[PDB]
């Protein structure tokens, strides 16, 4: 399967269409309650 | 980085793969074989 | 000299009242045709092309559904010949879009996200007076 | 402007591409700038192919213009497709078109034969093209994947070099 | 050009083994 | 796999070694990032809510392990009571006129959504600006 | 809690809930099509870009270049879908990146069968006829124009001119009558639901009297050999035979 | 195991357990209604058809061979369990059915509440409502006692009303929510019934004959709600000793009954989740949410 | 997939639409194509897109679009004038693209999070730069270009111009230079500089007025603190001699064993302790 994945990106150049809508949610490391609006985190 | 150059040779060809058959000679009958 | 009218056959009865309006729609898109391209940046290049059709569509559909000026024979035949614009008429008959400008601001293919530019967007909405105009279409403010 | 887009890209400076796409030199040329002038059939190919293409829509052209006549533009096209060797340089680059060539001569013989039965004479009007337009789109509905695979090539060398390697 | 007299071409910091490079400066010539 | 077991707070002491930054789970340097899957339209209405207004509702996890917080300003949600950009505001104000001609049959006279708003067509700054230009001329000199 | 703080939440969790659940949004919801547009559109931005030479242009002449690829693609379209000799005027349509570097013609040329030939078939009499009676037919002279003649723009000569009589051909109004009404017209019966299928415009049918009609123009395409003798050795397997055995038929193939 | 499922293009806002423990069923913004083996290799084999508007509620009846569904196209279906065929579509409320129950023990009953304040009495056997409450704001859940005389709605005024079939009352109020209630649901014995909250408080009320008459029984906590305002269910263990309820933290919550300890809080889901539900004989939980994918947790 | 990010640059907003490309740009130092992403920050705000890849971001610890510190929000030239300059990275041509190969192995082989090398020694901090750290984001930044049309005078867009319209900066200020490159390495950085000159006048560490003296003058005691907040603080250092109390003015005189003791209780003080919650203040004699 692991194969098959590989070989297949490869033959993309040969055979020359993407729709996904993807949400992430994060967390800083600079946090400080100022930093944003005043948010743990953010969604992006 | 990959490259978008192609060339002749490169093109699909022979996708499937002959399998062998059972009076080709199969590995089967090999097995069994004396 | 016309548009060089495609049908060869003789337009309907009702056309001799609407002719002359045509004529100098038409003579002022083919004024924004030439009109060239100094500092009128790009995008603010086409936009006086989708201003006009907007305007001739517009007519012949007041003439048509409002004022009742007109036989489906005539209305069709200005449809038929590309003086007015079919799709966009056709929008213009649903509940919301009774303004609109154009069938890219609607098309949500064509933005990054695929949303509706905020051509659409109604102004109470975005709350701050904000001024706005649509890249493609030159719209401000449809709704 | 493809084409000048191309041999600019490249600068050179010193090549001149007409309106009816005849690549010519402006000057006589350097040892120095021959080498680097040359294109490959790529190119060429694509040259002719669009040559035969301003011939068809020239003739339409000149119909609408009002300078021609419908009679005289249907032979005109007739004329273009059976002589396509000899309006382009087409085969140059590819010599298979040969095959094409011989058909449309035959049935530029076939079809003239009959029309040409009776009163009327060998002259030149003679529209009934069908068949060599024909000929043609057999032709580029082969050709197109060839050009798109080697003008692709030629695309990608430009842009992301020449893979350097003795690969 | 400048990949020699300016920069050191490619750099291979010694890796550092049990012991004390800190201190270690050399002199000019 | 129980609450114990899972959620047993790490033992004992807290080595200072880690910085405030390098003490943060993470994924990937910067912070720690992961999948999540939340209907659109939410999204949607939360952004723009924030956009206009200032408020929005927080998204977080883990923020007191219970959350019952907004996030904007909040000058607007207090006053505004989260007021949804797609619901209908409670009261409207200020609206601002742009002349129109929309019958068509007019020509040049025609403005459609084309409308330039009537309402909008410093010399203090008008100099300062300039003064930096010519520094910026010289200094090229 | 109060009745007019119920009632504004009650308010705003209808309109949430409106346009949450809204059919748009339905899950499998695909919206719109890629509605045409004005096509001064497309003549314009051409008309601008003309000579990607301009300074503000720039971006495109790496653009246009990487269109390359796909311009003999483009050039095929275009060519099948000539207009044939007894249309003044075809229209067809276009698909033109929104940069204006390359034209597609999106469009096959599909035709019913019976009325093709029978046209042809009239082109062929008229063409006849023609080359009959002129006393010298011209012939026009290639290239039509001088390599530093530059392209013309449609808009500016040919839009405004007339398009100036076509073939044709002078259908009896009696006897040709069923075919008549448009038998010189561009997709024929494209507009029937009687005739065709529709705007895919696959699968005619038609009346005797019809069928009847577009055999009689197309008489002198056509062969009057009823049954399958004439070919008797010149046929296909004939052939095949010849050619396996390296014989030939003696008007055949070698 | 844990075992994944995955399968569902939309959100999952709905899961339960078939009442022999032999099958799931799931549903949500998709539209579609999947069916699964909860043993074997865990497949899916019949998904139902035929609703238009996304799947807000199922349940089965106490037989398992009726499966109804709340539809936010107004319609309220009744499914076949074992063909997967249709069998009725209650039309009748003039806006979103948020939610239903159907009768167990009694002569066969559904109750509906929607977005137009009503609360609805079905009798599947005649295609008309059988009594209507209105209310006067949205409601969006409802579950019937075991007697099959009194209705409780949960809408969003913050109080949970209870119904009196024969009378048509208003007979019960119980305050004690501080936000809009958004999942009911009664013990296996009809003694308690379980409610979640914006105000992220769960909180157990007991409705008997005889009643201390403020009847907060219980409150947990640990489940948060959100800006994506889902509407969020739970459910008793077949055994009424564990609690569930679904949250917008990514996280199961599991509580002791009694104690109220968290047993479990449990991950795995990427965003909010929105039902959980126990398997009728052994130790097992469906967690369903919006990342559209399902968990079989072991306990 | 995703960046690596200031706050200050990710923006206002915690609601965020981000767009990516594959192979969107080369990065301007190790010029290498890398996903590149763009984002809005804010209502007025520019549109800020990635700019350099985020492996070289790693190699030297900072956001991709800014280049600044994660931790400090500091141009790279400050913090190795804070630490350690040893770091380096070849600059020179064929080099920069061997070392950043191999560096790229080496970073694909650890445990992901942490920028290599650097963050064994990046732990050890606070000699000033936290002092001089910036401590609130800084949105000023994000702001739209000048409209160069107005500062020539002319531009027609009227108040729809996205531009800014002010006056720019004079070029004669040294500030204005600063190429990318060159505050990527840290050579010559206008900025950095500044804020090296900032960083000098810091009253702190020159000290000793007079020999042997480990006196210390503490102003800003108040009359809630006791001594014992004192020595509980000030054991860690060593033998304390004595501590004299003034609580009439509020100050504190103490002593020490050894003179370095007190230089250190100044430093690890000054400006920076804090206890009772309660400024702390220090001076000598
Ligand atoms: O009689 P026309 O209408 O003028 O046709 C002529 C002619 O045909 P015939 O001589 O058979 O009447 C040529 O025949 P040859 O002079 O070569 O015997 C033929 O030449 P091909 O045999 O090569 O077809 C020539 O074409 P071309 O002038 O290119 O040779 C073609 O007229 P077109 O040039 O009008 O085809
Ligand atoms: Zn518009
Ligand atoms: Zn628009
Ligand atoms: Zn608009
Ligand atoms: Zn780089
Ligand atoms: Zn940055
Ligand atoms: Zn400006």
């Amino acid at each position: 399967v692991a194969l098959e994945k590989s070989v297949s990106q490869k033959v993309a150049a040969a055979m020359p269409k993407l729709a996904p809508a993807q949400y992430i949610r994060y967390t800083p490391s600079q946090q400080g309650v100022a930093f944003n609006s005043g948010a743990k985190q953010r969604v992006i | 980085q990959l490259s978008k150059q192609y060339s002749s040779r490169d093109l699909p060809s022979h996708t499937k793969i002959k399998y062998r058959q059972t009076t080709q000679d199969a590995p089967e009958e090999v097995r069994n074989r004396d | 000299m016309p548009k060089v009218k495609r049908s060869r056959k003789a337009p309907p009865d009702g056309w001799e009242l609407i002719e002359p309006t045509l004529d100098e729609l038409d003579q002022k898109m083919r004024e924004a045709e030439t009109e060239p391209h100094e500092g009128k940046r790009k995008v603010e290049s086409l936009w006086p092309i989708f201003r006009i059709h907007h305007q001739k569509t517009r007519y012949i559909f007041d003439l048509f559904y409002k004022r009742k000026a007109i036989s489906r024979e005539l209305y069709e035949y200005c449809i038929k010949e590309g003086y007015a614009d079919k799709n966009l008429i056709a929008k213009w008959k649903k509940q919301g879009y009774e303004n609109l400008c154009c069938l890219r601001c609607i098309q949500t293919r064509d933005t990054n996200f695929g949303t509706n530019c905020i051509c659409r967007v109604p102004k109470s909405k975005l709350e701050v007076g904000r001024i706005i105009e649509c890249t493609h279409c030159g719209c401000r403010g449809c709704s | 402007n493809m084409l000048n887009l191309l041999i600019h890209r490249k600068n050179l400076n010193y090549l001149h591409l007409d309106y009816n796409f005849n690549l010519k030199p402006v000057k006589t040329l350097t040892t120095k700038e021959r080498k680097k002038s040359r294109f490959g059939n790529a190119f060429h190919l694509c040259r002719e192919v669009l040559r035969l293409t301003k011939l068809v829509v020239d003739s339409h052209v000149q119909y609408r213009l009002g300078n021609v006549d419908a009679f005289q533009l249907a032979d005109g096209l007739q004329y273009i497709f059976a002589h396509v060797g000899q309006l382009t340089g087409m085969y140059r680059y590819k010599y298979k078109l040969m095959r094409q060539i011989r058909m449309c001569k035959d049935l530029k013989h076939l079809i003239y034969y009959r029309f040409n039965t009776g009163p009327v004479g060998k002259g030149p009007g003679c529209g009934f093209w069908a068949a060599g337009w024909r000929v043609w789109l057999f032709f580029m509905r082969g050709i197109t994947p060839l050009l798109e695979r080697w003008l692709g090539n030629l695309l990608a060398r430009q842009f992301e070099g020449r893979h350097s390697k003795g690969v | 050009g400048v990949d020699y007299n300016a920069e050191i071409p490619f750099e291979k910091k010694p890796a550092l083994g049990f012991y004390d490079t800190s201190e270690e400066n050399y002199q000019a010539l | 796999p129980t609450y114990e077991t899972m959620f047993a707070p790490e033992f004992g002491p807290e080595n200072p070694f880690r910085t405030q930054q390098m003490a943060a789970p993470r994924n990937m340097l910067s912070g720690y990032a992961e999948p999540a899957h939340i209907n659109d339209f939410m999204f949607e209405q939360q952004r723009r809510t924030f956009a206009t207004y200032g408020y929005a509702l927080d998204p977080s996890l883990d923020n007191h392990q219970v959350s019952a917080k907004y996030i904007g300003s909040v000058e607007e949600a207090e006053k505004n009571q989260g007021l949804t950009v797609f619901e209908t505001g409670q009261k409207k104000t200020e609206k601002r006129k742009k002349f129109k001609e929309n019958d068509a049959s007019n020509i040049d006279g025609f403005l459609g959504p084309w409308a330039k708003y009537v309402d909008e067509k410093s010399e203090e700054e008008q100099k300062e600006l300039d003064e930096i230009t010519a520094k910026r001329q010289k200094k090229g000199k | 809690m109060s009745e007019e703080k119920l009632q504004e939440k009650a308010r705003k969790w209808q309109q949430l809930q409106a346009k949450r659940y809204a059919e748009k949004r339905k899950f499998g919801f695909v919206d719109a099509q890629k509605e045409d547009m004005p096509p001064e559109h497309v003549r314009k931005i051409i008309r601008d870009h003309g000579d990607m030479t301009n300074r503000k242009f720039r971006h495109d002449k790496r653009v246009y270049l990487g269109a390359l690829k796909y311009m003999p693609h483009a050039v095929l379209k275009l060519l099948e879908n000539m207009p044939m000799p007894w249309e003044q005027i075809r229209d067809v349509p276009v698909l033109y990146h929104i940069t204006g570097a390359i034209s597609f013609v999106n469009e096959i040329p599909w035709v019913i069968e019976p009325v093709y030939i029978s046209q042809w078939g009239s082109m062929w009499i008229m063409m006849r006829r023609e080359k009959r009676d002129r006393r010298h037919f011209k012939r026009m002279r290639f290239p039509p124009f001088d390599d530093e003649e530059p392209p013309l723009d449609y808009a500016d000569n040919i839009l405004d001119v007339e398009p100036l009589e076509a073939i044709q051909l002078e259908l009896d109004p009696e006897e040709d009558a069923p075919v008549l009404d448009w038998f010189y017209d561009h997709q024929p019966l494209r507009d029937s639901r009687k005739y065709v299928n529709g705007s895919t415009y696959q699968r005619w049918q038609f009346t005797l009297p019809m069928m009847s009609t577009l055999y009689r123009l197309a008489n002198q395409l056509l062969t009057d050999l009823v049954d399958d003798n004439y070919f008797y050795l010149f046929d296909l397997k004939a052939f095949f035979t010849s050619k396996a055995l390296n014989m030939a038929i003696p008007g055949g193939p070698k | 195991p844990i075992m994944l499922l995955s399968g569902h293009e939309g959100e999952v806002y709905c899961c339960k357990f078939h009442p022999n423990g032999s099958t799931l069923a799931s549903a949500g913004f998709d539209r579609l209604i999947l069916l699964w083996n909860v043993y074997g290799d865990c497949d899916n084999y019949a998904t139902l058809k035929g609703h238009s508007g996304a799947v807000m509620e199922l349940h089965y009846n106490t037989d398992g061979s009726m499966l109804f569904s709340a539809s936010t196209d107004k319609t309220v279906a009744v499914w076949d369990s074992e063909t997967g065929e249709r069998v009725k579509r209650l039309k009748g409320h003039t806006s979103f059915v948020n939610s239903c129950y159907p009768a167990r023990r009694g002569p066969q009953l559904v109750c509906t509440g929607s977005d137009d304040g009503t609360v609805k009495l079905w009798d599947i056997r005649k295609k008309a409502a059988i009594q209507t409450f209105q209310n006067t704001y949205q409601v969006l859940a409802v579950t019937f006692n075991d007697t099959s005389d009194q209705i409780i709605s949960g809408g969003i005024d913050n109080d949970i009303k209870v119904w009196d079939l024969r009378q048509n009352k208003l007979t019960y109020t119980m305050r004690g929510h501080a936000d809009s209630v958004t999942g009911l649901s009664l013990s296996s014995e009809g003694s308690y019934l379980l409610s979640n909250a914006m105000d992220n408080t769960v909180r157990v009320w007991d409705v008997r004959p005889f009643a201390p008459k403020e009847r907060c029984v219980k409150i947990f906590q640990g489940n948060v709600h959100n800006f994506e305002k889902n509407l969020l269910r739970c459910s008793w263990s077949p055994d009424g000793s564990k609690i569930a309820a679904g949250s917008a933290d990514r996280f199961v919550y599991v509580w002791d009954t009694t104690s109220r300890r968290i047993l479990y809080k449990l991950p795995g889901h990427a965003g909010s989740i929105n039902e959980v539900a126990f398997h009728p004989d052994e130790p097992i939980i469906i967690s369903a949410s919006s990342d559209k994918r399902l968990y079989m947790g072991e306990i | 997939d995703f960046p690596i990010l200031c706050q200050t640059c990710l923006g206002e907003n915690p609601y965020i639409r981000m767009t990516k490309e594959k192979y969107g740009k080369e990065c301007k130092i190790c010029a290498r194509p890398f996903t590149v992403f763009r984002w809005c920050p804010g209502v007025r705000m520019r549109f800020k897109k990635t700019e350099v890849c985020q492996t070289c971001s790693k190699l030297k610890n900072v956001c991709q679009t800014c280049l600044l510190d994660l931790e400090y929000g500091l141009p790279i030239q400050v913090r190795d004038a804070g630490l350690s300059f040893k770091d380096d990275m070849p600059k020179s041509d064929v080099n920069k693209e061997y070392y950043t190969q191999n560096m790229e192995r080496e970073i694909s082989n650890s445990d992901g999070t942490r920028p290599v090398g650097m963050l064994g020694k990046a732990t050890s901090t606070s000699d000033m730069l936290l002092k001089l750290a910036r401590t609130t984001p800084y949105y000023k930044r994000n702001r739209p270009h000048i409209c160069s049309f107005w500062v020539k005078g002319e531009c027609k867009r009227g108040e729809e111009c996205p531009y800014r319209h002010e006056k720019p900066t004079d070029p004669d200020d040294p500030l204005a230079d600063q190429n990318i490159k060159d505050r990527y390495y840290g050579i010559n950085d206008p900025v950095a500089d500044k804020l090296l000159k900032r960083a000098s006048t810091m009253p702190r560490l020159d000290p000793p007025e007079d020999k042997t003296i480990t006196t210390l003058y503490v102003g800003g005691l108040g009359d809630t603190i006791t001594e014992t907040d004192l020595r509980n603080h000030f054991y860690q250092f060593g033998e304390i001699r004595t501590i004299t109390v003034v609580q009439r003015q509020q100050c504190a005189f103490i002593q020490f064993a050894t003179r370095q003791a007190a230089e250190v209780a100044a430093e690890k003080s000054f400006n920076k302790l804090i206890v009772n919650g309660r400024r702390l203040n220090v001076k000598w004699g």
